[PDB]
């Protein structure tokens, strides 16, 4: 047992979090009641990483569902896998947060946060050896961004020596039309730079473009977006959930992926890209998985990898395949494209292979890159932010909850510093 | 230090909301007082002018009786 405590906050957080639990429960042979019905002991060896074990041989997700409104969590409770979660772990208010980071972080979210922490405390005390915490949330809304970062800060105070992991969904004008999302995102990124060890940048711009351009879905839904998020989430946690060699826990992942503390924002990738139902009958070859997982068109952050250099990379292949052929293909990628891998971190690409593929596929590959190209994502937020902030536009929604402009200036500064920091290492 | 700042923000929000209620209440009190005394002053002058007509109307009737 090296236990991870999962928290999901706000609409987006609870929606992609719900889907994560559906996917990994199916991969571990857990059904909606928490009963094991699998045909392989590999499924149970490291089940305690994500599931508590109750009497009756029942597995309960180590999952805390947080929100400031009840709508999304009634949707989760009423859903197919909803009966799996511990009922006292649903912690919710009635107010909502109005897509306002100040309300989530300082006023509405303050009132609820100590009852979330009581559930986190209970789950933590029950762990033989807690690794740390993983949070799912968006950065563009109110609850997930504002209250979610408040939670990160409180958890860090109680558990300063555990790993803090996030799946942070970045806002795009292709998906949302709320004008203040760059404000909420910039404030939330300021928090993530200081208080997380590892952040997966799931960018809605990338998710939309993949669905539109590549998957040929002319009117994508959130479900279409989330199907790519859950695949990625299944993929990047494989090393934590099955035996057992490379990046097998959160701290070991961090020591491999994070050469400087502030530069802990990752650019995930996935192959093959699929839409729901629409069937992959043809399995990919090892050469195609390797070409596709490094392709710009397969990144979940809308950044051009050729515009930066890779500091560190984790590649994780799933299914029954030739380990020899994986090794050849991985070496081939870094030898043919050697100038995109910083010379000053030797052997910065590490490779894992898990024998069990995901649902509906024989072969998959998941890419996790710490590239300096991720500055393009932050730079996009910064430009959207500065356009409004130079005229103090929409700032009354934030100052009316007691914030000062100085908080905005500091957050603007820290993110622009992050950008220049990435450019520093891109030119060394 | 971050926990003390979170506290300060929520107190600022409460204080500005309370100051807004206060000023609305003071500004409305001084407006209504100012209006009442202004309107009483306008009616007082109206009737004090009508009472000067009654003093003049008796001077006219007494001036008649001083032609006897
Ligand atoms: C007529 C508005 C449509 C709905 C909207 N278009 C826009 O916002 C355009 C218009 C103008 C300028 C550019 N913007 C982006 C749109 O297509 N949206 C997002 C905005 C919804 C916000 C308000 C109107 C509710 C898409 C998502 C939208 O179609 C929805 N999907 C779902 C959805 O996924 N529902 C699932 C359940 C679910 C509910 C809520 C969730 F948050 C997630 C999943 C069930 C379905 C059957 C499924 O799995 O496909 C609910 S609403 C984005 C991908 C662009
Ligand atoms: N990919 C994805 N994005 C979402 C989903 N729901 C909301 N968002 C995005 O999240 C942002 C708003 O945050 P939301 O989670 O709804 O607000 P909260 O309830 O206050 O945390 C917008 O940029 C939305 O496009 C979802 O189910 N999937
Ligand atoms: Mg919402």
């Amino acid at each position: 047992m090296r236990e991870i405590v999962h928290i999901q906050a706000g609409q987006c957080g609870n929606q992609i979090g719900a889907k994560f639990w559906e996917v990994i429960s199916d991969e571990h042979g857990i059904d909606p009641t928490g009963s094991y019905h699998g045909d392989s002991d590999l499924q149970l060896e490291r089940i305690n990483v994500y599931y508590n074990e109750a009497t009756g041989n029942k597995y309960v997700p180590r999952a805390i569902l947080v929100d400031l409104e009840p709508g999304t969590m009634d949707s989760v409770r009423s859903g197919p896998f909803g009966q799996i979660f511990r009922p006292d772990n649903f912690v919710f208010g009635q107010s909502g947060a109005g897509n306002n980071w100040a309300k989530g972080h300082y006023t509405e979210g303050a009132e609820l946060v100590d009852s979330v922490l009581d559930v986190v405390r209970k789950e933590s005390e029950s762990c033989d050896c807690l690794q740390g915490f993983q949070l799912t949330h968006s950065l563009g809304g109110g609850t997930g961004s504002g209250m979610g970062t408040l939670l990160i800060s409180k958890i860090r105070e109680e558990y300063p020596d555990r790993i803090m992991n996030t799946f942070s969904v970045m806002p795009s004008p292709k998906v949302s039309d709320t004008v203040v999302e760059p404000y909420n995102a910039t404030l939330s990124v300021h928090q993530l730079v200081e208080n997380t060890d590892e952040t997966y940048c799931i960018d809605n711009e990338a998710l939309y473009d993949i669905c539109f351009r590549t998957l040929k879905l002319t009117t994508p839904t959130y479900g279409d977006l989330n199907h790519l998020v859950s695949a990625t989430m299944s993929g990047v946690t494989t090393c934590l959930r099955f035996p057992g060699q490379l990046n097998a826990d959160l701290r070991k992942l961090a020591v491999n992926m994070v050469p400087f503390p502030r530069l802990h924002f990752f650019m995930p990738g996935f192959a093959p890209l699929t839409s729901r139902g629409s069937q992959q009958y043809r399995a990919l070859t090892v050469p195609e998985l390797t070409q596709q997982m490094f392709d710009s068109k397969n990144m979940m952050a809308a950044c051009d990898p050729r515009h930066g250099r890779y500091l560190t990379v984790a590649a994780i292949f799933r299914g029954r395949m030739s380990m020899k052929e994986v090794d050849e293909q991985m070496l081939n990628v870094q030898n043919k494209n050697s100038s995109y891998f910083v010379e000053w971190i030797p052997n910065n690409v590490k490779t894992a292979v898990c024998d069990i593929p995901p649902r509906g596929l024989k072969m998959s590959a998941t890419f996790i890159g710490n590239s300096t190209a991720i500055q393009e994502l932050f730079k996009r937020i910064s430009e959207q932010f500065t356009a409004m902030f130079r005229r103090k536009a929409f700032l009354h929604w934030y100052t009316g909850e007691g914030m000062d402009e100085m908080e905005f200036t500091e957050a603007e500064s820290n993110m622009n510093d992050l950008v220049s920091e990435y450019q520093q290492y891109q030119d060394a | 230090e971050k926990r003390e700042h979170e506290r300060e923000v929520i107190q600022k929000a409460i204080e500005e909301n309370n100051n807004f209620i206060k000023m609305a209440k003071e500004k409305l009190a001084q407006k209504m007082e100012s209006n009442k005394e202004n309107r009483e002053a306008h009616l007082a002058a109206m009737l004090e002018r009508l009472q000067e007509k009654d003093k003049h109307a008796e001077e006219v009737r007494k001036n008649k009786e001083l032609k006897e």
